């Protein structure tokens, strides 16, 4: 029925360009306050840019003479220029209808953009080893880009006990990442457990097995 | 600019509870106050505008209240899919802003966390870095010290903290903290120990290793 | 015999900005310098004519247009503005030749509890022309499904009100404002100041 459907999204460098588009459905962009809103990882939302049915345009002071908002009647499409890109316009773009005075009741699911200098890499696997009821071991998924990576145990066999933490971004501008398993102590020198890296970006696949060190 | 002030996360209730989530914004806004909510991997969806009137659609748990600088979000009986983010955001100004919003995540029973420690790999050590990696696991509430000790002095701007989403087995955390040093400081150095504290301790429990001893 | 501008900066009943009033002002001896020097606006800003000269000028005719906004609106009266008021209400020429004259009207206007007679337009297709008034009420239609005068989804009553309120906000205060027009045409120049 109705619908808001943003795309453009991906990978650039600070300083590139990317130009984002925003498909909608019943609703009539040119006759709406059409929005962009976005959201760093984990932060909160931050307006970017409005669109007058009119014509009028504003711009978030973080975004003035770099962004462009506009709109094309034929297509029933709204855009986002992005220009001059740097590393904090890292963020999920929503688009969205706004019902008169930023009031935005109706957001598209929106399209991730990030913004980053760091090279493609695949991870370094280390292993965090047991020591020593209950035993804890992992893996160090160090060092690579851009995100995700996934991390299985024993090819899935494993799934009880698993925390795969979220990755942090570290100075380096590459993500780090732990996964972790707890297991009887008593299986450690019985059980085999490997942890299975996939980082498809890099077509890096690794297999580490986690023993306890002599 | 306007900033809106929200209590910090998360917020614990079970199904049932009575839940009111503050706004508090840095100058009088009249009434002209939004409430949104989103859940993760969703965009967010509007609910309360001009701070008390039912956004159409929304359930009748749902209500608003206040005006000029504090305001309130409030769900009479709290649901299942009513564990959510949600943000307060004031309109009808020259420039929209958002508070950086309040999780209302399940409520259990306090759970201490096990705590391990990780050495550097010697794999690792070989490339140049050492990454000593502490676990917090399965604890619960969501509040949690983890102080790095480096031959006990304090380490303060070494170290990153990544944590999971609440458990939806037993509604607990986890949290991996890495300590990150050259290989060469680490060898500078004898006694490694992450100390947590949690309210699920009576004490800080500490875990530790010394450098190179088995 | 005065310009009856005490009937317009006098009335106890402003106007809507979107229905905005206007009188047309003629055939008088106008004394600018009685606003001029009142002193009671916290808004006095002229275009294309001084303020203490005005007294020695005529004009064939000169209007004065008078409604309600909110204090942080009074800059979009203003020649080259954008915004809900300048494009949607209210919205002088980028060729503007008069006087743009606001004070703070809290204490007439603001209604506890709401006053909810001050309007203004939120939606519009297009922009005012300089100068005019759209009084439609016709429900406008934000989507591809034509409204048909029902209210609902997509189907927007065109006026918010501003539901003035006692507010320590000073930005969000009513505030009445009246704009005077200067127009000089080839005809007898029916409004002079004291001096000619
Ligand atoms: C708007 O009115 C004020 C005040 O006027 C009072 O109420 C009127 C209905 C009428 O009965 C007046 O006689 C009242 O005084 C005007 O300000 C007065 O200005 C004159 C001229 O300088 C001065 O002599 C008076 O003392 C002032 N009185 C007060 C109470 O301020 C004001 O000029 C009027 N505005 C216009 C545009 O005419
Ligand atoms: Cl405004």
């Amino acid at each position: 029925e109705v619908q808001l459907v943003e795309s453009g999204g991906g990978l650039v460098q600070p300083g590139g360009s990317l130009r984002l588009s925003c498909a909608a459905s019943e609703f009539i962009v040119s006759r709406n306050y059409m929005s962009w809103v976005r959201q760093a990882p984990g932060k909160g939302l931050e307006w970017v840019s409005v669109i007058y049915s009119g014509g009028t345009t504003y711009y978030a002071d973080s975004v003035k003479g770099r962004f462009t908002i506009s709109r094309d009647s034929s297509k029933n499409t709204l855009y986002l220029q992005m220009n001059s890109l740097r590393a904090e316009d890292t963020a999920v773009y929503y688009c969205a209808r706004d019902r008169g005075d930023y009031l935005f009741d109706y957001w598209g699911q929106g399209t991730l953009v990030t913004v980053s200098s760091a090279s493609t890499k695949g991870p370094s696997v280390f292993p965090l080893a047991p020591s020593s009821g209950t035993a804890a071991l992992g893996c160090l998924v160090k060092d690579y880009f851009p995100e995700p990576v996934t991390v299985s145990w024993n090819s899935g066999a494993l799934t009880s006990g698993v925390h795969t933490f979220p990755a942090v971004l570290q100075s380096s501008g590459l993500y780090s990442l732990s996964s972790v398993v707890t297991v009887p102590s008593s299986s450690l020198g019985t059980q085999t457990y490997i942890c299975n890296v996939n980082h498809k970006p890099s077509n890096t696949k690794v297999d580490k097995k986690v023993e306890p060190k002599s | 600019d306007i900033q809106m002030t929200q209590p910090p996360s998360p917020l614990f209730a079970s199904v049932g509870d009575r839940v009111t989530i503050t706004c508090r914004a840095s100058q009088s806004i009249s009434s002209w106050l939004a409430w949104y909510q989103q859940k993760p991997g969703k965009a967010p969806k509007l609910l309360i505008y001009k701070a008390s009137s039912l956004e159409s659609g929304v359930p009748s748990r749902f209500s608003g209240s206040g005006s000029e600088t504090e305001f309130t979000l409030t769900i009479s009986s709290l649901q299942p899919d009513d564990f959510a983010t949600y943000y307060c955001q004031q309109y009808n100004s020259y420039f929209p802003t958002f508070g950086q919003g309040t999780k209302v995540e399940i409520k259990r029973t306090v759970a201490a966390p096990s705590v391990f420690i990780f050495p550097p790999s010697d794999e690792q050590l070989k490339s140049g870095t050492a990454s000593v990696v502490c676990l917090l696991n399965n604890f619960y509430p969501r509040e949690a010290k983890v102080q790095w000790k480096v031959d006990n002095a304090l380490q303060s701007g070494n170290s990153q903290e990544s944590v999971t989403e609440q458990d939806s087995k037993d509604s607990t955390y986890s949290l991996s903290s890495t300590l990150t040093l050259s290989k060469a400081d680490y060898e500078k150095h004898k006694v490694y120990a992450c100390e947590v504290t949690h309210q699920g301790l009576s004490s800080p429990v500490t875990k530790s290793f010394n450098r190179g001893e088995c | 015999n005065l310009c009856p501008f005490g009937e317009v900066f006098n009335a106890t009943r402003f106007a809507s900005v979107y229905a905005w009033n206007r009188k047309r002002i003629s055939n008088c001896v106008a004394d600018y310098s009685v606003l001029y020097n009142s002193a009671s606006f916290s808004t006095f800003k002229c275009y294309g004519v001084s303020p203490t000269k005005l007294n020695d000028l005529c004009f064939t005719n000169v209007y004065a247009d008078s409604f309600v906004i909110r204090g942080d609106e009074v800059r979009q009266i203003a020649p080259g503005q954008t915004g809900k008021i300048a494009d949607y209400n209210y919205k002088l020429p980028d060729d503007f030749t008069g006087c743009v004259i606001a004070w703070n009207s809290n204490n007439l206007d603001s209604k506890v509890g709401g006053n909810y007679n001050y309007l203004y337009r939120l939606f519009r297709k297009s922009n005012l022309k300089p100068f005019e008034r759209d009084i439609s009420t016709e429900i406008y239609q934000a989507g591809s499904t034509p409204c048909n005068g029902v209210e609902g989804f997509n189907c927007y009553f065109p006026l918010q009100s501003y539901g003035f309120q006692p507010t320590n906000g000073v930005g969000y205060q009513p505030y009445r404002v009246v704009v005077l027009s200067f127009e000089l045409l080839h005809a007898p120049a029916t409004v002079c100041g004291p001096g000619s």
